[PDB]
């Protein structure tokens, strides 16, 4: 039997697919570590890798970009978990090796295919604590073109008054999106500023990890993809909504939390963002 | 519980591993490149040591 975990309750994904609406159609890259297409609860349909020695995008030798692709779009059917938007063409994007890191170029080329590829969404489950020109310019490209990106805000924690949200969510035009449990508590290590923008479950997150396992992990990249797999529900509800209208609408819906320096504008709604009319609950 | 160590910053990344071992044994300590892009999940098992072209820790080490 398959097991929804309480992170896709929690956003109200389960609205969605009773309604019908399963993220069909609707590109979503996944730009991580890759995504073992192997695993019989996900469906990879294509991808790409900008790590000089790790070619293949389909061999994730680190585990978190099948977690996050699991979160994404876990397939709807009788094993595993459940996604946020399980019929989404999801495409492994390699920009980090096996110990977890990448340079700046390779996440930058990965943006680039991603808008080459025609991708509608993008989800970043990692950051560095300084920008670059060149990388704002490829997330600010992105947008320009039609794209939803979605990042985590990062674990720095608090810093007294200090931002602690990495790049590229901190840029404007990425939703950065912090982390809470299932209680909407902040958890402690969820990075804070005035550029977090919305919430989602981040902790002890059940999902895919590669060799046919599943597992909680914790983090800011387990509350990304909860917003992109959002993302896909809502265009795959209005295909003809812009990536700006995408973002206000989970923006303009979030039940709201404590003061937005922690909490940004609260938990996501799908259920409420793929409403025409939008407000907070 | 130790869990940032701004002390370590301008160390030795060899000096920084013996000194979070001390206080965390059973840390699962990795080394990568200061300006590096990271995943985001978090790891209290974990210390990241970000270090310069020099081998020297160039950002304060932290569970995670
Ligand atoms: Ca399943
Ligand atoms: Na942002």
């Amino acid at each position: 039997a398959q097991s929804v975990p309480y992170g896709v309750s929690q956003i109200k994904a389960p609205a969605l697919h009773s309604q019908g609406y399963t993220g069909s159609n609707v590109k979503v890259a996944v730009i991580d570590s890759g995504i073992d297409s192997s695993h019989p609860d996900l469906k990879v349909a294509g991808g790409a890798s900008m790590v000089p020695s790790e070619t293949n995008p389909f061999q994730d030798n680190n585990s978190h970009g099948t977690h996050v692709a699991g979160t994404v779009a876990a397939l709807n059917n009788s094993i595993g978990v459940l996604g946020v938007a399980p019929s989404a063409s999801l495409y492994a994007v390699k920009v980090l090796g096996a110990d977890g890191s990448g340079q700046y170029s390779w996440i930058i080329n990965g943006i680039e295919w991603a808008i080459a590829n025609n991708m509608d969404v993008i989800n970043m489950s990692l950051g560095g604590p300084s920008g670059s020109a060149a990388l704002k310019a490829a997330v600010d490209k992105a947008v320009a073109s039609g794209v939803v990106v979605v990042a985590a805000a990062g674990n720095e924690g608090t810093s007294g008054s200090s931002s602690t949200v990495g790049y590229p969510g901190k840029y404007p035009s990425v939703i950065a999106v912090g982390a809470v449990d299932s209680s909407n508590q902040r958890a402690s290590f969820s990075s804070v500023g005035p550029e977090l923008d919305v919430m989602a479950p981040g902790v002890s997150i059940q999902s895919t990890l590669p060799g046919n396992k599943y597992g909680a992990y914790n983090g800011t990249s387990m509350a990304s993809p909860h917003v992109a797999g959002a993302a896909a529900l809502i265009l795959s509800k209005h295909p003809n909504w812009t990536n700006t209208q995408v973002r206000s609408s989970l923006e303009n819906t979030t039940t709201k939390l404590g003061d937005s320096f922690y909490y940004g504008k609260g938990l996501i709604n799908v259920q409420a963002a793929a409403q025409h009319h939008h407000h907070h609950h | 519980m130790k869990t940032e160590w701004p002390e370590l910053v301008g160390k030795s990344v060899e000096e920084a591993k013996k000194v979070i071992l001390q206080d965390k044994p059973a840390a699962q300590i990795i080394v990568l490149p200061v300006g590096t892009i990271v995943t985001y999940e978090y790891r209290i098992d974990r210390v990241r040591l970000f270090v310069d072209r020099l081998d020297n820790i160039a950002q304060v080490p932290r569970v995670g």
